[PDB]
């Protein structure tokens, strides 16, 4: 059971306090997830020295669990923008208000239903990752 | 270096910082060349023609300048005489309102005219390998000449159109020009040091694909890797992004074909 995009239950800070799937967290598939190219690419942007070449454009996620609640850890995945309005970082949890989205990098039109960046569970997965990193 | 000069051959002088742009003012504290970005390994290899794999192919394009083609068994030196007089500065100043056109027209849709109108021969893809070299070979002979492409008067609504693609956020990572090349250049994304997103050094020769690159198909690539649907190349929007991000180096020199990654 997932709670699907239209779903999500997104206080005013952007927080979101209850996970997006009832299956637990696993944060070994959350490190494989972000260093994916094809689901997270975290990395493009994002330092985490717990774990190469990795971005400037984000801050390091080194302590980012000692300096941020888990909420707000998954309301920054669910929307970046609920978060930080008028990041850079893609909104992973979002379906509807994008201008040409393609088919991955095949430059063709998604016709039809958008599936999000990621999944419920690959969210939880990065989330439980996220906070190891105390 | 970021702030060392770039000198090609020992003859010619190419600015690399500049002022920025009236229109671009509240945005950069000054517009650089992508060059001032890279290591100096990769800087060392645009200053001599003989270590710029790029310039063999403008080598060859200089003999098919010479080349008469086409039902007509004309050159286009025919009409244009040695290219380093004929074509001088045109580089600098396109893509530009075109009189017999009523539009804002491109390097490589001027050429294409005169290959079926003028030569009787096929248009060169307009990506391909043929062209691009051909466009290489136009911009080596301009270089060191500062870009001006002008962006009021009949080019206005054109170079408008541009501005709003280039702030426009696309694809499913929901990204504009401006996303990487304004608010985070000289940061990195993975291990690409992010520059300005200049073209005032295409077509470019990349160190990673060791082939020239045209404008179009750099545009093309960047909005793909948005996740998005990026337009078709020589289209009136990619025309019209051509011309505002020309304009958002001028007064850098033309630099083309230049290195990078
Ligand atoms: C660049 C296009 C990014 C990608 C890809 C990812 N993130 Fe990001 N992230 C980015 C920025 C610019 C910022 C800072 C906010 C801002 O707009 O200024 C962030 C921030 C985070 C945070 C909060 C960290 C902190 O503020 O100290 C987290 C937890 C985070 N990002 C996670 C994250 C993950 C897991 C990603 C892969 C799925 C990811 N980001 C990609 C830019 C970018
Ligand atoms: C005579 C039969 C020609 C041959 C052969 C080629 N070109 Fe040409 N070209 C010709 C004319 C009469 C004009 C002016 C047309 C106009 O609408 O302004 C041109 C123009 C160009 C341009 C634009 C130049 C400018 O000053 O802005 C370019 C870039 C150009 N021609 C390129 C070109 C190339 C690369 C050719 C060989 C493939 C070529 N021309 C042949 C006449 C003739
Ligand atoms: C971040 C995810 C990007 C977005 C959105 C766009 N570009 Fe980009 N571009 C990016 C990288 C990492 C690089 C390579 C490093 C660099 O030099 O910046 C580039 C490069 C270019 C270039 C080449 C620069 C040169 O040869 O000197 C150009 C002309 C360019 N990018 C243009 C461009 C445009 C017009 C975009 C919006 C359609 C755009 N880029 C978006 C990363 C990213």
């Amino acid at each position: 059971a997932e709670v699907a995009p239209g779903d999500v239950a997104i206080d005013g800070q952007g927080h979101v306090a209850r996970p997006l799937t009832d299956a637990p967290g696993d944060p070994v598939e959350g490190r494989r997830l972000m260093t994916d190219r094809s689901v997270g690419n975290c990395i493009a942007c994002h330092e985490v020295t717990e774990m190469q070449f990795p971005g400037t454009v984000g801050p390091s996620l080194d302590g980012v669990a000692a300096r941020y609640p888990e909420a707000m850890i998954r309301g920054i995945l669910v929307n970046s923008k609920n978060v930080f309005p008028e990041t850079v970082m893609p909104a992973y949890y979002r379906v509807e208000g994008f201008n040409r989205p393609g088919i991955a990098f095949t430059s063709k039109p998604i016709e039809g239903e958008i599936r999000p960046l990621m999944t419920a569970g690959q969210i939880e997965d990065v989330v439980a990752y996220l906070m190891t990193l105390t | 270096g970021p702030d060392d000069p770039l000198v090609i051959n020992g003859e010619i002088e190419i600015v690399t910082r500049a002022p920025t742009p009236a229109h671009l003012a509240d945005r950069f504290d000054e517009i650089r060349s992508g060059w001032t970005f890279r290591t100096d390994d990769t800087q060392a290899l645009e200053m001599d023609d003989f270590e710029n794999s790029g310039m063999v192919f403008v080598e060859e394009a200089r003999a098919v300048w010479d080349r008469p083609e086409g039902t007509e068994g004309k050159a286009c030196a025919d009409c244009h005489g040695a290219v380093d007089d004929g074509m001088y500065g045109l580089r600098a100043v396109y893509p530009k309102y075109v009189e017999s056109a009523g539009k804002v027209r491109t390097v490589e849709q001027m050429i294409n005219a005169c290959r079926t109108s003028r030569m009787g021969a096929p248009e060169w893809d307009y990506i391909g390998p043929d062209m691009t070299a051909m466009v290489a070979l136009i911009a080596s002979v301009s270089r060191g000449m500062p870009v001006s492409v002008a962006i009021d008067g009949p080019a206005q609504s054109t170079w408008e159109k541009g501005r709003e693609i280039y702030y426009t956020r696309y694809g499913q990572l929901d990204l504009s020009c401006a996303s990487c090349h304004e608010q985070y250049f000289d940061h990195y994304i993975r291990a690409d040091h992010l520059s300005q997103g200049q073209i005032n050094g295409f077509p470019s020769y990349r160190l990673k694909n060791a082939r020239l690159n045209a404008v179009h198909d750099r545009f093309r690539g960047c909005i793909r890797d948005t996740r998005g649907v990026p337009f078709a190349v020589g289209s009136p929007e990619f025309v019209a992004l051509e011309l505002y991000v020309a304009s958002r180096g001028n007064g850098l020199s033309v630099e083309g074909p230049s290195v990078r990654n």
